[PDB]
């Protein structure tokens, strides 16, 4: 058989591969670079624009644009370059051969799916397509049918409660805190220690400081006192040029804004209170199964100690006879792709695809008809 | 987005 | 395709990849007879008299090159 | 094909030849001599003025003018004589036949290119012309696409950072220390030992003492103490008339003013600190590649030990995890010409020439439009 | 009452005086000069180093250092000389008598305030101190409680939105374009016309050419065409020695880099797009009041036509039903000092001072506790 | 500054 | 040059 593609556009990373594989063939940043300086040498083989690992490699010459932000595609001519690179250069497969599966954050604009569909059939000429809610796929990955899923990548965070494969749309919470807003906060706070980062090519440095050094405090105000009193907590990092920077009590302050969006001036409650309020909107027969199956998903949940901090601060809210368990598998950065990889391999699914014969009759609005 | 936020 | 190969032999840090990029830049849409293989960036197609032929760029440059140091 | 001429006017030397050659056909000093005494014999075949190797040969009778100083052409009626000599007498080729390529220091006055262009099309009637930044050509010569180039001839010194053939104009440093100001310093310092040199015809002697005897100390104040305490360092030179002079601790003091322009009363920092500051103006992603590819270029970098002194005193500034390499090929006095010789031979370049049909439409200002 | 001192260190200028005055007693450049030549006469009354109007007067003999750059104090032994000169020579008042108020750009390094505090209590022995955000003071000066403030001096530019006296820290933009980088650009561009300026003592000439001759085009590319076609725009200036220079289409190109930082190789957007993006980060109920109260502040906003250019190019971004007003009072170069002069006179403020009795208990970190 | 720039 | 230096 022709296996289908699974392509988790996400934001910030593209994850792609064939259904039935256990990890993606292609993981590269969803970033398009254009050169800003004057090219002076002649015969250099100048190239209009760079995608992914190239734009990361040459980033010092480039201006880097993400075409997707908050799970919304904001520039289609970039995004189509990213798909073109994914199919032809990175997977080295012609998409006209076999179906494609795409993933989207819930509750985002209706036109985004119509444009994705129109591009997939018109330019890439895919034989059939489907789009699937990421947080649903995270359950397929973690091997469950009853869950509440905190799925948090770059761009967007959302909670979806699912009971025995019935989703509860009225209870779906979406929040726009994400790895990119922890990064922009880490930029505005590192400045306290004099370090400075003003360009995209070094926003990509701060993005990797955040990944290695940052961690989540099990209780915030005592570690704030500790690392204000003893320097033993602070750690140091070599910038690309060889300068050494040092980061102390800061390296737990940026991921803790997930629990206090007030630090960046948002009104809304952190991931713990939005998780609890999402459970509270569910009807009371299912709350015990939701409290047991809290599933972490996506990369922004990778910070050390976010599991124990969640279990603590939800147990501070839950009724004390209940039992609260946070399921944080180590693969979890890929779980949306793994779930889509198994979903697309199910023989039952093969009916679900939007085929081109349907699209040519109904137009791109068919998605709202046949998808979720 | 189109109104509320910048995307 | 020969002229850009000789021009690539003496340009600094020339490589079969950036030669191929020069090929695509110069000919890809501008000429009826030159085509790019759909699934690769390291080959090109010439519609010869008798047939289409796909040539692979890897290791032309090393074959292309002669310079004999006259003192040898 | 008609090969193009490459004519690196420089200052002090003219280097000229055909594109695709590996060394210039013509290397002669860019010097015009006029006779100052009364000519007394009759029928001698007296001649108004001499160019190049003639004015060097007869220099005792002449006043010698350089028409170019600090990379600016200051007398066009001299310079046009020098070009006339280059094409017709030294290369013995009519410039109306085939294109010409010319080289210029960066950041010098805008009108210099307009005058060069106007003279090349109007009087010499060249079919096509181009002007190229010297420091760019030194990379073509040294076989690199990523570099920072310390290019230092007579007249002018400059640093240009180039990353993968993108130049970084905001980081271009230009400095007016040069072989001519080391020469005028060597004149004002030799007076310490009583020797005296007051005329151009013996400025041309001091210019050759500087070339043979001078060298750069790896550390200045210990060699200053050594050669003040032990005479073992001093060396002797025969003037043209047969007088022997002797030079001691002096012979390292004049080239060391490249590193301490205070000795001649300039404010600015030496070539090492201008190189480092030029790297610092570059963005932090590329600095490791700039630090690795430091390229020496031009004749004033020929002093023995300038490579090791540069590597020392930049390593004193660079972060200690970096690696610092100074690339000082022995040809380097010619590398700007070698680079222009290969540049002009590239088939891709043939579009770049300013053709006369373009100039006749746009006027001499076309250079700023079509050149770098 | 003992009135407090107001001392707006800024950068490039020091503005100082007593609270409740309407203009400063002391306006002198924040510049320290040391003599570089050999002093030859004997009995001259030589003096180690010069501050302010002295270093300006004798500048031809001196090397001029600014101790503050990009609103960061980089040499404390210079800076303390500048404060010493301010209190004792220029105001002629002992600072031990009465409190002092100091101003700082937002979002700059945390240690700068701690050092300022430590020096003010330890050496100058001031009874009480405070530090205040410049952009807050520009509203006190312009008589408003709701504003967005483009405050742009030497060293630094920033936007701060303030609604009814609540600042919105998440929306604070800081930018490092400033009068000093317009000056260094004007140096690198004047070279096109052959004029040259390589030393600090003539950087201080270029800084005054920029002040008198430069102006901002209401639309750039038509004036670029005009002054390329008609010479009617060009104007001339006498250098100190009596040489006349002439400046044409250039004199609007340097201040226009505020709107196109690409000209000096920065990525970031100009002051107009950073102002608009700062408004966009604010919540939608207040945007109409921010759009109405755009307040210009600081000296780099003095260029003729910068008001009309801002109002134009923000109106190009704002929704066309909104109303956009640029408030550019003629005093605005002093508005940060005028605002601090009124702030320090408020009877409500007298509680706010950091008193020495507090500092002796808490140490210099008390600033972060009691200031903003 | 201490890193991103010269101050 | 034209101003600062002599060329
Ligand atoms: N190990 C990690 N620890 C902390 N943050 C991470 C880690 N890996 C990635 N991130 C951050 O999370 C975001 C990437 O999450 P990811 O799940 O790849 O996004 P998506 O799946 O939506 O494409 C980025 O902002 C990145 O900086
Ligand atoms: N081998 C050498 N050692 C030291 N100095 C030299 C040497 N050759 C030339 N110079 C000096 O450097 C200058 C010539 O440099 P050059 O690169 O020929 O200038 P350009 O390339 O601009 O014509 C002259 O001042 C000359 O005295
Ligand atoms: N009238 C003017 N026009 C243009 N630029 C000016 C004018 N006055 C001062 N400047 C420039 O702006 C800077 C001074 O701004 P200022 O507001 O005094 O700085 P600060 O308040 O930070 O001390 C200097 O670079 C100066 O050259
Ligand atoms: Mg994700
Ligand atoms: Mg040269
Ligand atoms: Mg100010």
């Amino acid at each position: 058989e022709t296996t289908a593609l699974v392509c988790d556009n996400g934001s910030g990373l593209v994850k792609a591969g064939f259904a039935g594989d256990d990890a993606p063939r292609a993981v590269f940043p969803s970033i398009v670079g254009r050169p800003r300086h004057q090219g002076v040498m002649v015969g250099m083989g100048q190239k209009d624009s760079y995608v992914g690992d190239e734009a990361q490699s040459k980033r010092g010459i480039l201006t880097l644009k993400y075409p997707i932000e908050h799970g919304i595609i904001t520039n289609w001519d970039d995004m189509e370059k990213i798909w073109h690179h994914t199919f032809y250069n990175e997977l080295r497969v012609a998409p006209e051969e076999h179906p494609t599966l795409l993933t989207e954050a819930p509750l985002n604009p209706k036109a985004n799916r119509e444009k994705m569909t129109q591009i997939m059939f018109e330019t890439f000429n895919v034989p059939a397509m489907y789009v699937a809610i990421q947080a649903v796929l995270s359950l397929y990955a973690s091997g469950r049918t009853t869950g509440i899923v905190l799925d948090s990548g770059d761009g967007v965070t959302h909670n979806v409660p699912i009971y025995e494969g019935y989703a509860l749309p009225h209870a779906i919470m979406r929040l726009d805190l994400a790895g990119r807003d922890l990064t922009d906060y880490l930029m505005k706070i590192l400045t306290e220690r004099g370090y400075s980062f003003v360009t995209t090519a070094e926003r990509e440095i701060v993005r990797d400081i955040k990944e290695k050094l940052c961690y989540v405090a099990l209780d915030f105000e005592n570690e704030m006192a500790t690392a204000a009193s003893s320097s033993s907590l602070e750690k140091s990092y070599e910038l690309p040029d060889g300068q050494v920077i040092t980061i102390g009590n800061e390296r737990f302050r940026c991921p803790e804004t997930l629990f206090q969006p007030s630090f960046i001036g948002m009104e809304s409650a952190g991931i713990h209170e939005t998780t609890y309020n999402s459970i509270m909107k569910c009807d009371i027969d299912i709350r015990k199964d939701l409290y047991a199956n809290n599933v972490m998903s996506g990369g922004t949940t990778m910070y050390p100690g976010i599991a124990d901090r969640m279990q603590k601060e939800i147990t501070a809210l839950a009724p004390s006879t209940m039992k609260i368990k946070i399921i944080a598998p180590p693969e979890r950065k890929y779980s949306v792709w793994i779930g889509g990889s198994i979903l697309a391999s199910l023989s039952t699914f093969q009916q679900m695809w939007i085929t081109k014969q349907e699209y040519d009759e109904a137009g791109p609005s068919i998605v709202h008809r046949k998808c979720f | 987005w189109x109104a509320x936020c910048p995307a | 395709v020969l002229d850009l190969l000789d021009e690539e032999c003496k340009m600094p840090k020339g490589s079969d990849d950036t030669w191929a990029q020069k090929l695509y830049n110069t000919h890809l849409n501008k000429c009826a007879l030159f085509e790019k293989p759909r699934l690769s960036n390291k080959a090109f197609i010439i519609k010869h008299f008798a047939d289409k032929v796909e040539y692979q760029c890897e290791g032309f440059l090393e074959k292309n090159k002669d310079t004999v140091y006259e003192e040898q």
